[PDB]
Order: structure tokens, then C-alpha cells, then sequence
């Protein structure tokens, strides 16, 4: 499940001057350039009610907390200085651990939530920067929808990109030093299929 | 508890000679590559020489090449740094550091207290 | 023995390759001392329902799987992608133990590629599942005279589960087209049903406790390992080695490859492991095959002599194997480099023939301009093949050579025209009668 | 793996007859070269006086300066075809550590695939070509029938002109024009070789086809062929004897089929190469050792 | 590589983030090692293989090695972290160190 | 002196003998004898082993026939050359060198 080359991604601008749920589809590509630290996690689920189990990912100064309880999420979740959810019961899983382009990939295959990530300094650029695996979570739950958390202390801004993964075949080039330096999206066009 | 103790450091006249000795305790001595690294008072760290685990392969810095000789005795769990033709620039505190390899993938996980070699007239 | 004959004609014959043999065996497993907590998986007072099946993570421990036969009276493992008797020789990044209770005739559904109520709505295994399914009868613990109704399964669901997906929802199920409004009606059913496990039930209707162990055998760092003592790490020698269950033979040398922290093994084009991170020192090591090469035997006919010369093909004379003793080098026969003359050709190292400065016509081709012959005391000699004798032609601007006589020559040319006509009765050859 | 070897013993003589076929092809290559180039009964040499009626042969005659003693044009041709593997000595160290991955030859060698050197070295083949050239330019077609009978080169050219139905006075009266035209044509051959880098496409195609065949054979070792793994060691470490044997049998069948496919294409390609070499030997006999009346 | 360039000094107040840098020719193509040396004390390894910390090193320490520079970041710099930090790499079986940087805690 | 023709004869004979010897290969079956397989195993079990033997012997036959086709092509080239030499050397005087 890759993000197809030259695909149409959405550039969101979230503002709080002193928020619908996004689909998840097969998987998500998430990119953010901002460094205000306003973006501090995501939620995942199907109904985001107490009727179904939902995944919550929240990071902070020196940790990241991941839960799979039955959250009664608020309509507009955000982090205060909860207002993310009102109730949380039946927790089954937990886990604790120029510009800057911070890229993420989330996919949900079998009962494992897989996360890849990459922080790359930029002067969405036009090169190759392969993402490293970060964690895979043995959480077996159904995800169709997701949302981004913000951290509010006042005027707040947050820009991010969302792309969607598709089942693709890629030809990856590993250089002599083990780095993925190039790729071909086989289904992009006739020339890529020839390659 | 790994412990590296150094000995043999003292004042020498230039052109003289010494033999440093580093002794390891509480660790498998043969499984480690060993190395000598010197730090002059006020200056930085400089890798002097390093020896393979069995001692079959040896490596020296250019500023110390030909002069110094590093050896080890796995029976005594000791590392030797034979020092001769000591020039004035050789004044530094000498550490012995254990490492598993020298191919690039291993750090100096354990360091010694350090022995002083002062050379002057 | 290669020709399957007791007589050999003059020529050069490719025999088996030589190979340096491993001098010792190396075992390298991570430094882990804790024992894995399998007792509390198999010895729980009550198991979970299959719809709400429990998953437990096993990590950072030593797993002895021979003790599982003591905690539960099951008859045998049922494993996938692995055999039960090899588990103690392996390492895994993690282990997950899933436990629940079903009835006996549903145990066949706990397997990759299955369908049925349990496999579709309660517990689903991936088609590429690697792990073991342990199920045993639990009629003496999960049955009651009036029937045990604590164990439940999901009977109704809008869609089949994905592998390793759990559904503890209790929303009313709508079988018809009318809305249900959270009320069990006519086509509105409560999704969960209880087993009624009674001691009088037949075997297929009796409760069974199931433990599913899932793990990963793919190349990755590991924290769960079997009982296996580690030896020391030997470099620059041909050894047998075992890194976290990955076995092989070769020479281990210090590597400058920069593995990322999640990488334990490096693979080459043929998908063979040629680099490994040491599980204890965390250093990167290169793996190279020990030493090998083709061997050709140069013989005059056995009608002439039993003397032979040996060519070590594509090999430095210095790397010609000199391994003492018969267990460090196959084949076990030896031809002394000092005893028989040694000559370096571009085709390899020739042992058993004396090189000479004379040039003759090629008799037995060695390669790269070198030929061998049995000549005079008769012995095998090696030489550079002769192309013929030199002839300076007495050319000038006004000189001609004109023959004064002639020779009538009659020479022979042989040409094949036909070959043996053969017929095969396919059925007789393959099936006889 | 000894388990796999013992299992492979059960398949009879497939491996030995594959080896026999490849050995036959290898011997046939040397036979092809000998049949093309060893068509001279003596290594003929020209005198140091290098005047032939004004015809310039310096660029196709040997250069004694270089160790190979190849001609200038032969040097250009030698640099136009780049070999994947010459079949010469590869000492341990070329395939150790970080140098092996950047070289497909190391993987081939590690999986039992090797290239053998030709019997005749390039120097010997150049010696043969120079002997043929000396015979032709000093004796015409006489050395192809018997002893080389020297004749002045202009008179030999007159013989050739007679051979195409032109009277010899046409040769003699235009001798400097004819020699200059020949010299210019040779110069054009030189310049074209120095400009075009893919002129010898046929020979490079032969080299490339062999290299790709070996690389395909090496890449086929990562195929599962219906087994759980393409690695024998993982199969042996993960399964006990009885189950391991089924997977090892699957791998053995797949790799056996890979080898038979390779050897069959090698046999067919060797037949094509043998036809080309027979044509080359016929052209050496009829175009170099004589004047041909056969059109084109 | 052969010359690991390192700033002389970095001044940080308690609780701030220190960022010691190590520069060298394509240092991202090699493993990087960070050592902390205190006055009158032996060196102590805190980062090995770019981003890994030895057992016992506080979790506040972090590092990276991309391009031709490697950086050591002590988040929430405490008074204890006042020390002389070094940067090291291997080349042809020889160890190469950086000049060193004093983390002055305010 | 007539090594070429004897070599043709020998190659054909060796190919047939190799084909006969391949019948003692088990090809992964318990036995290379069909009668023993049929006498020791029941129908369902015997079918697997007989399938292994059938596949092995089928492969041996295809290998034989493929080498035969390639050798027949070589022999046909030799025969065409011989016919050309009969025309141009026996039925006439040839100007072609060698
Ligand atoms: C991306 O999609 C929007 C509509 O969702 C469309 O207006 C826009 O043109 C698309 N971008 C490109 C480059 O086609
Ligand atoms: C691989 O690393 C070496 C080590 O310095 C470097 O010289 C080379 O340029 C690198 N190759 C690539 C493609 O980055
Ligand atoms: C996941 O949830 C969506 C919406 O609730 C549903 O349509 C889909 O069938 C569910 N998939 C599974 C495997 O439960
Ligand atoms: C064989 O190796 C030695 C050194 O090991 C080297 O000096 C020699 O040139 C090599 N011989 C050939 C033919 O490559
Ligand atoms: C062959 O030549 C070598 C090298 O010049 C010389 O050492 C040797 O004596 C010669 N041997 C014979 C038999 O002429
Ligand atoms: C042959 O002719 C050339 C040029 O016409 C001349 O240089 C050479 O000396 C002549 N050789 C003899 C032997 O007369
Ligand atoms: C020609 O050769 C024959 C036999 O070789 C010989 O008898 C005869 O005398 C020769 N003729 C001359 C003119 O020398
Ligand atoms: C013959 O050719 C060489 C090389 O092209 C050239 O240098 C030389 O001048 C030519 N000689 C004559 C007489 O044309």
C-alpha cells in the first residue's frame, strides 16, 4: 500500500481565531511542515463512539501514549494547554514511548496498526526520502475514519497534508550504501510500466 | 563490573621509553578489541593505537607510527603499550578503551581511569 | 567414479569441487534470562469468550516450549510454517498468545483459510499465519449440570472479520429491512449467543480451550528465544554459525555496512543472508562462503600411466587449499604442492606437471595458452602451445617465386550424414505394463 | 546442505548430463576459434621493408610497441567490446566484505557458476591474424594452396584486376590513384571506429546475452517454487525432517528446471554461434586466402 | 571521516534544549558515537550507532546523523549534564574524534 | 581415423543407455519400481508415488528428445554441407579455396 506518484493530496489549514472527520480508506500519508507543536497526534476508528473501539495517539514533550479504549470522542477534539473525549472504558491495549518536513504513513493490515515516519529538512519537495518503520501495534479493530489533534493553550494555526495509500507495485532502487534513492510507480503511466 | 586499571605512567626525559599496562577485570578479555587513546591537559582526545581481539592485527596513528607498540596478554588479561623515543608532544593522559570491533559498528563502551606520561628535561 | 568407468582416456576431466570445511560451530542468541510467562496463559481459572478473545504479548524472555505439555493435557500442537520440535531452536521478535473457548466441532475453524461462524464473526486467522494452535477438551471445567452460559460467540454480523480483528460490540442486529431502534424484535436479533456446555454432550459439542501462538519468523531483531547457550564469536575463520536461529556456514568479518536499528540481517540478490548484526554486541558482520573452486584432473590414458596432474581452476596457487587433516577439506585426497611441481596459469593453479620453455603442439588443453603432455623417465609436462614455425617471406619490389614442379595430393574429408533412427514407446518406458 | 544433496542424488543423471552438455559447448568454442583463425601452416612475417606499391598497411599490421602486438584497428576493436567476465584468476578478496554486492560475478561464483578462459589467448589470435595478413600481402593467394610464393604487391593487384575482368594496364596506369583510394578507405574505417561506440553490436550482443543468462540463473535462486521459503537453511531450521523434505523437493525441482532451461538455450545459441563460426571460416578461406567470384 | 568539526562551546539554561553538532565529510555514511567527559573524569559513552543509547544513559539524550553532520540533543538540560561532549567515528580501523564542546549549564 | 562417425554412433548409444539408467531413479518416490509401489501402498497412497515417477520419467524423455532435436539439426547441417560438396567437388571442379 503506497501513495501513488503525482497523486492529488489535500492541503488543510486549520485555524482557531480566538472540523469534519477525514476518511481513512486503505491508509494515510500525513505530512506537516509546522513546528509550533500544535499537531500532537491522531484518532482512529469507525464510529468514534462508545459503541465501537477507537485508537487514540497523543504525543507530548517526552512521550507518546497510545490507547484502544471505547472513547466517547468530542465533536472537535483538541488538547488543552479532556476535551478530546468525555468517557473511556474497556481499554484493551496501551503503549508508551529552512523547514522540517515530518512525514508519516499509517496502514491497518490484519490486526496490526503500522506506522512509518521520516523527518527531513527542506529548503512537499521533489526528491526521494524513504520512511523508516516506527511501530506496529497488535490492535485488532476496524478503522474507517480518523482525525488530527491540535494543542491549544489563543490564535492557533496548523497546516498539514493528507494522502491516501493504494495497492500498488513499486520498483525500488537501493544504492550501494543501502539507501532507497529512487522508485518507479509501475501503474503510473506506460513508461513506468515499461520500466 | 568491568574495571580497567592503568599503570606505568611517570616523568621521562625526551627520547626515553616507557611501557604502559592496562588490566581488565570482570569481563572476557579475549572477546574485546583494545585501544589506547591519549588526552593532553587542555587538549582533545586522540586515538593512539588499537589491537585486535587476538592481537593478530595492529593499527597505529600516523603521529605515533613506528615509535609505539601495542600488545596484549590474554592469559594475564593485560594490554601493553610499549613506548619509546618519547617526544615532547607525547605528554598526555593515556586511556585504555575496550571495544568489540574496529570496522565501524562498535563504540568504546568502557574506559580506564587514565595514566599520565609527562616527557620533559 | 565420475566417469563410472575403470579406464580413462587421455584428457582433462572436471571432478568435484574442493571446499574448506568449517572448523567449529558458533551460536549467538540475545542475552535474555527471564522465562516466558506461559504458565498464566495455560493455567487461567477461566478463559475468555471467543468473541472477546484475549491477546497476551510475550517478549523479552526465554521460551521453552517443551514445558507447554505440562500445563495442559492436549494431545499435540498444530503448527503452521514451523514444526513443534524446532520451536526451541528459534528466536522471534514477539509472541502473542490468544486464548478462548469454543465447542469441539468448531476447532477446525481455527486455521488459515477457514469459514464458518467462528472464523467469520469471532476469531479470524490470516492466510499467511505462522504459529501454532493448541486446543484441548475442557469438559471438566467449562460444563455445568444446568449448562454453562458464560461462554458466548457472535452469531450475527454485517460483515466478516479481518484477520486478528476483535468485535466486542453488542449493538442489536437487523436481519430485515425495518429499523430496530436498539430493541430485539422479529428480524432484530441480539448478536451474541451462549454455548450451553453440558457434561452429557457428545465430543463435538463439548467445550474446548484454545491457545493460539502467533509469531514472526521473518528477519528482524528478536526478544523471544528458545533455550540455547551462546558460544563465543569467531571471526576470520570458516565456521558453522547460528544467529537467532539463522544457520549457515562461512567466514565472519567486520562489516562497514550501516544497518538501520530495525535491521538484523542483510540479504543479497539470491536472497541469501550475507550480513548479520550480532545479537549481543550489536556489531555488523559480513558473511562470505568459506573457500571453494573447481578441480580438473589431467591424465594420459590409464593404458599409459596412473600419473595425474591437478588444475585448481581460477585460483591463486597461494589460495590452493593446504588444510591439514581430512575433516577440514573435501575431497580428502591430497597432492603435495612441494611434492609435485606447481605452476600458475591464468586458468588456475596446476599441480603435478613441470612447466618447460619449449613450445609444442597442444596435446591436452589446460587453458589460456597452456597445454599438457606425457613426455620424457616419463612425466607430465606443461608448456605454452605452439602456433607453428615462423617464416619470413622474401618480399621485395621485383622478386617473384614460381614453382617448377607439382605434387598431386589426395586427402580425405569425413562428413556425418545421418544418425541412428530411434523410436520410443512412451507408455512402455514410463509405465511398463 | 547435505540433506539437499542426498535428496538430489535421487534424481539420477540430470546434473551429470547438464554438465556434459556445457562441457561440449565449452570445447566447441575453442574448436570454433581454431577453425576460423588457425588456417595458416606457418606464422608468416613481412620483411622490415614496408613498401607495397604505395598501399598503406600500417594500421592493420601489428604494432610491436604494445605487449599484445595488436594492430591499431585491432586495438580499436578490442576497446569497442567490453567483457562481462574474461575467465581469468579471481583471488580471494575481490568477493569479500563490501566489494561482493557491487559485483554480480561474485554472486555467480558463490552459487557455482563460473566462466572458463579460452584456450587461445588474444595474443595468439592476433598472431594468427598477422600471419594471415603477412601471407596475403606478400604472396597473394599462393600461401593458401602451398608454399608462400612472394610477388610484388602491384603485380598481385594486377592479378586481382584480371580476376574481375579488368585488364592489368588499368591497374598499372592508375596505380597511385588506386593506392590513394585504398588508403583513404582505410582511414575512413579508422575514423568510423574512433567515432561510433556501438559498431561491433553483434559481439557485444553475444557477451550481453551470456551475462544476462547467468544473472537470470542467479536471480532464480530467490524463487520459492511453491515452497515456504527460497532459503534451504531456513527450511531446515524451521521444519523437522519429514516436512523439510517436501519443501526441499520443491526447491530442487524448481532449480533443476532453471538449470535445464539455461542449458537448453545455451545449446541452441551455441548452434547459432557454430553456424556463424563456420561462415567465418569459409570467408577466411575464400575471401582472405583467395579471390572470390561469389556475388556479395 | 577524518576531521570531525565541532563547536567550541554551547551555553544552555536549566530546562532548555542543547544541540551539539558534529560535522564531517559525509558523516551520515558512517556510524556516529558521542561521549561525555566531565572534569577530572573518564569519558562516558552516551550515543552509539547514530541514535542508540547505552543502558543507564538518561532518556533525555538523543542524536541523529544525516547528510554530513551529526547532532547531539540533550532535551531539558539539567545541572548534571554540564560536561565536555565528544564526537567519534571510525575510519580504516582507526578512531577519529571531534574537538569537543563544553555544555555550560546556567 | 573415422572418429566423427564413431562419435555420432557413440553419442546415440550413450543417450539411449542414459535413458535406460534413469529408470532406477526414485525422483523422490519411495521406490523406482512401479510394482513394489503398487504392492506396498493402497490406491490413494500409491498414486502420489506413481505421479512422482511419471513426472521424473517424463522429464527424462523430454531431455532425451530435446538433445536429439539439437543433434539432428547439427547432423542436418553436416548433411547439407556433404550434399553441397558432392555437387561442387564430385559433379564439378570447384574454384572455392579450401
Ligand atoms: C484535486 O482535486 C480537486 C477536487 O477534489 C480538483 O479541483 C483539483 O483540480 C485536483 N488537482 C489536480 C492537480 O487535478
Ligand atoms: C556510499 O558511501 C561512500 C562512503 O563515503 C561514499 O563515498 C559514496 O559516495 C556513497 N554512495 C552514494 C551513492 O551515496
Ligand atoms: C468496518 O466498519 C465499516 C463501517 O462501520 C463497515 O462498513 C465495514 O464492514 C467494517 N469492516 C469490518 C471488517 O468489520
Ligand atoms: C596471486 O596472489 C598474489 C598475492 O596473494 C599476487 O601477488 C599474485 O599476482 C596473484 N597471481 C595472479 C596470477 O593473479
Ligand atoms: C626457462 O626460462 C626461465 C626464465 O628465463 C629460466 O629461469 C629457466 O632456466 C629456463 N628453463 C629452460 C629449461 O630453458
Ligand atoms: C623497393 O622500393 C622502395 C620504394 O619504391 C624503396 O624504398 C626500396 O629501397 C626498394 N627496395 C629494394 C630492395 O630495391
Ligand atoms: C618433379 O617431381 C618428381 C617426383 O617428385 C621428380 O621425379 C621429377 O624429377 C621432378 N621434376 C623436376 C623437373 O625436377
Ligand atoms: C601510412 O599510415 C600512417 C598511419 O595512418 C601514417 O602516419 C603514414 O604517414 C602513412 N604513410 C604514407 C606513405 O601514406
Amino acid at each position: 500500500l503506497f501513495l501513488p506518484f503525482f497523486s492529488n493530496v489535500t492541503w488543510f489549514h486549520a485555524i482557531h481565531v480566538s472540523n469534519p472527520v477525514l476518511p481513512f480508506n486503505d491508509g494515510v500519508y500525513f505530512a506537516s511542515t509546522e513546528k509550533s507543536n500544535i499537531i500532537r497526534g491522531w484518532i482512529f476508528g469507525t464510529t468514534l463512539d462508545s459503541k465501537t473501539q477507537s485508537l487514540l495517539i497523543v504525543n507530548n514533550a517526552t512521550n507518546v501514549v497510545i490507547k484502544v479504549c471505547e472513547f466517547q470522542f468530542c465533536n472537535d477534539p483538541f488538547l488543552d494547554v479532556f476535551r478530546v473525549y468525555s468517557s473511556a472504558n474497556n481499554c484493551t491495549f496501551e503503549y508508551v514511548s529552512f523547514k522540517n518536513l515530518r512525514e508519516f504513513v499509517f496502514k491497518n493490515i490484519d490486526g496490526y496498526f503500522k506506522i512509518y515516519s521520516k523527518h527531513t529538512p527542506i529548503n512537499l519537495p521533489q526528491g526521494f526520502s524513504a520512511l523508516e518503520p516506527l511501530v506496529d501495534l497488535p490492535i485488532g479493530i476496524n478503522i474507517t475514519r480518523f482525525q488530527t489533534l491540535l494543542a491549544l493553550h489563543t490564535a492557533g494555526a496548523a497546516a498539514y497534508y493528507v494522502g491516501y495509500l493504494q495497492p500498488r507495485t513499486f520498483l525500488l532502487k537501493y544504492n550501494e550504501n543501502g539507501t532507497i534513492t529512487d522508485a518507479v510507480d509501475c501503474a503510473l503511466d506506460p513508461l513506468s510500466e515499461t520500466k | 563490573q568491568v574495571q580497567l586499571v592503568e599503570s606505568g605512567g611517570g616523568l621521562v626525559q625526551p627520547g626515553g621509553s616507557l611501557r604502559l599496562s592496562c588490566t581488565a577485570s570482570g569481563v572476557t578479555f579475549s572477546s574485546y578489541a583494545m585501544s589506547w587513546v591519549r588526552q593532553a591537559p587542555g587538549k582533545g582526545l586522540e586515538w593512539v593505537s588499537g589491537i585486535s581481539g587476538s592481537g593478530d592485527s595492529t593499527y597505529y596513528a600516523d603521529s605515533v607510527k613506528g615509535r609505539f607498540t601495542i600488545s596484549r596478554d590474554n592469559s594475564k588479561n593485560t594490554l601493553y603499550l610499549q613506548m619509546n623515543s618519547l617526544r615532547v608532544e607525547d605528554t598526555a593522559v593515556y586511556y585504555c578503551a575496550t571495544h568489540y570491533c574496529s570496522g565501524g559498528s562498535c563504540p568504546f563502551d568502557y574506559w580506564g581511569q587514565g595514566t599520565l606520561v609527562t616527557v620533559s628535561s | 567414479c565420475t566417469l563410472k568407468s575403470f579406464t580413462v582416456e587421455k584428457g582433462i576431466y572436471q571432478t568435484s569441487n574442493f571446499r574448506v570445511q568449517p572448523t567449529e560451530s558458533i551460536v549467538r542468541f540475545p542475552n535474555i534470562t527471564n522465562l516466558c510467562p506461559f504458565d498464566e496463559v495455560f493455567n487461567a481459572t477461566r478463559f475468555a469468550s471467543v468473541y472477546a478473545w484475549n491477546r497476551k504479548r510475550i517478549s523479552n524472555c526465554v521460551a521453552d516450549y517443551s514445558v507447554l505439555y505440562n500445563f495442559a493435557p492436549f494431545f499435540a500442537f498444530k503448527c503452521y510454517g514451523v514444526s513443534p520440535t524446532k520451536l526451541n531452536d528459534l528466536c522471534f521478535t514477539n509472541v502473542y498468545a490468544d486464548s478462548f473457548v469454543i465447542r469441539g466441532n468448531e476447532v477446525s475453524q481455527i486455521a488459515p483459510g477457514q469459514t464458518g461462524n467462528i472464523a467469520d464473526y469471532n476469531y479470524k486467522l490470516p492466510d499467511d499465519f505462522t504459529g501454532c494452535v493448541i486446543a484441548w477438551n475442557s469438559n471438566k471445567l467449562d460444563s455445568k449440570v444446568g449448562g454453562n452460559y458464560n461462554y458466548q460467540y457472535r452469531l450475527f454480523r454485517k460483515s466478516n472479520l479481518k484477520p486478528f480483528e476483535r468485535d466486542i460490540s453488542t449493538e442489536i442486529y437487523q436481519a430485515g429491512n425495518k429499523p430496530c431502534n436498539g430493541v430485539a424484535g422479529f428480524n432484530c436479533y441480539f448478536p451474541l449467543r451462549s454455548y450451553g456446555f453440558r457434561p452429557t454432550y457428545g465430543v463435538g459439542h463439548q467445550p474446548y480451550r484454545v491457545v493460539v501462538l502467533s509469531f514472526e519468523l521473518l528477519h528482524a531483531p528478536a526478544t523471544v528465544c528458545g533455550p540455547k547457550k551462546s558460544t563465543n564469536l569467531v571471526k576470520n575463520k570458516c565456521v558453522n554459525f547460528n544467529f537467532n536461529g539463522l544457520t549457515g556456514t562461512g567466514v565472519l568479518t567486520e562489516s562497514n555496512k550501516k544497518f538501520l536499528p530495525f535491521q538484523q540481517f542483510g540479504r543479497d540478490i539470491a536472497d541469501t543472508t550475507d550480513a548479520v548484526r550480532d545479537p549481543q554486541t550489536l556489531e555488523i558482520l559480513d558473511i562470505t562462503p568459506c573457500s571453494f573452486g573447481g578441480v580438473s584432473v589431467i591424465t594420459p590414458g590409464t593404458n599409459t600411466s596412473n600419473q595425474v596432474a591437478v588444475l585448481y581452476q581460477g585460483v591463486n596457487c597461494t589460495e590452493v587449499p593446504v588444510a591439514i587433516h581430512a575433516d577440514q577439506l573435501t575431497p580428502t585426497w591430497r597432492v603435495y604442492s612441494t611434492g609435485s611441481n606447481v605452476f600458475q596459469t591464468r586458468a588456475g593453479c596446476l599441480i603435478g606437471a613441470e612447466y618447460v620453455n619449449n613450445s609444442y603442439e597442444c596435446d591436452i588443453p589446460i587453458g589460456a595458452g597452456i597445454c599438457a603432455s606425457y613426455q620424457t623417465s616419463q612425466s607430465i609436462i606443461a608448456y605454452t602451445m605452439s602456433l607453428g614455425a615462423e617464416n619470413l617471406v622474401a618480399y621485395s619490389n621485383n622478386s617473384i617465386a614460381i614453382p617448377t614442379n607439382f605434387t598431386i595430393s589426395v586427402t580425405t574429408e569425413i562428413l556425418p550424414v545421418s544418425m541412428t533412427k530411434t523410436s520410443v514407446d512412451c507408455t512402455m518406458y514410463i509405465c511398463g505394463d | 546442505s547435505t540433506e539437499c544433496s542426498n535428496l538430489l542424488l535421487q534424481y539420477g543423471s540430470f546434473c551429470t548430463q547438464l554438465k556434459r552438455a556445457l562441457t561440449g559447448i565449452a570445447v566447441e568454442q575453442d574448436k570454433n576459434t581454431q577453425e576460423v583463425f588457425a588456417q595458416v601452416k606457418q606464422i608468416y612475417k613481412t620483411p622490415p621493408i614496408k613498401y607495397f606499391g604505395g598501399f598503406n598497411f600500417s594500421q592493420i599490421l601489428p604494432d610491436p610497441s604494445k605487449p599484445s602486438k595488436r594492430s591499431f584497428i585491432e586495438d580499436l576493436l578490442f576497446n569497442k567490446v567490453t567483457l562481462a567476465d574474461a575467465g581469468f584468476i579471481k583471488q580471494y578478496g575481490d568477493c569479500l566484505g563490501d566489494i561482493a554486492a557491487r559485483d554480480l560475478i561474485c554472486a555467480q561464483k558463490f552459487n557455482g557458476l563460473t566462466v572458463l578462459p579460452p584456450l587461445l589467448t588474444d595474443e595468439m589470435i592476433a598472431q594468427y591474424t598477422s600471419a594471415l595478413l603477412a601471407g596475403t600481402i606478400t604472396s597473394g593467394w599462393t600461401f593458401g594452396a602451398g608454399a608462400a610464393l612472394q610477388i610484388p604487391f602491384a603485380m598481385q593487384m594486377a592479378y586481382r584486376f584480371n580476376g574481375i575482368g579488368v585488364t592489368q594496364n588499368v591497374l598499372y596506369e592508375n596505380q597511385k590513384l588506386i593506392a590513394n583510394q585504398f588508403n583513404s578507405a582505410i582511414g575512413k574505417i579508422q575514423d568510423s571506429l574512433s567515432s561510433t561506440a556501438s559498431a561491433l553490436g553483434k559481439l557485444q550482443d553475444v557477451v550481453n546475452h551470456n551475462a544476462q543468462a547467468l544473472n537470470t540463473l542467479v536471480k532464480q535462486l530467490s524463487s520459492k517454487f511453491g515452497a515456504i521459503s527460497s532459503v534451504l537453511n531456513d527450511i531446515l531450521s524451521r521444519l523437522d525432517k519429514v516436512e523439510a523434505e517436501v519443501q526441499i523437493d520443491r526447491l530442487i525441482t524448481g532449480r533443476l528446471q532453471s538449470l535445464q532451461t539455461y542449458v537448453t538455450q545455451q545449446l541452441i545459441r551455441a548452434a547459432e554461434i557454430r553456424a556463424s563460426a563456420n561462415l567465418a571460416a569459409t570467408k577466411m578461406s575464400e575471401c582472405v586466402l583467395g579471390q572470390s567470384k561469389r556475388v556479395d | 571521516p577524518s576531521a570531525l568539526t565541532q563547536p567550541p562551546s554551547v551555553s544552555v539554561s536549566p530546562g532548555q534544549t542543547a544541540s551539539i553538532t558534529c560535522s564531517g565529510d559525509k558523516l551520515g555514511n558512517k556510524y556516529a558515537y558521542w561521549y561525555q567527559q566531565k572534569p577530572g573524569q573518564s569519558p562516558v559513552l552516551v550515543i552509539f550507532q547514530d541514535t542508540m543509547r547505552p543502558s543507564g544513559i538518561p532518556e533525555r539524550f538523543s542524536a541523529s546523523n544525516s547528510g554530513n553532520t551529526a547532532t547531539l540533543t540533550i532535551s531539558g538540560t539539567q545541572s548534571i549534564d554540564e560536561a565536555d561532549y565528544y564526537c567519534q567515528a571510525w575510519d580504516s580501523n582507526t578512531a577519529v574524534f571531534g574537538g569537543g564542546t563544553k555544555l555550560t549549564v546556567l
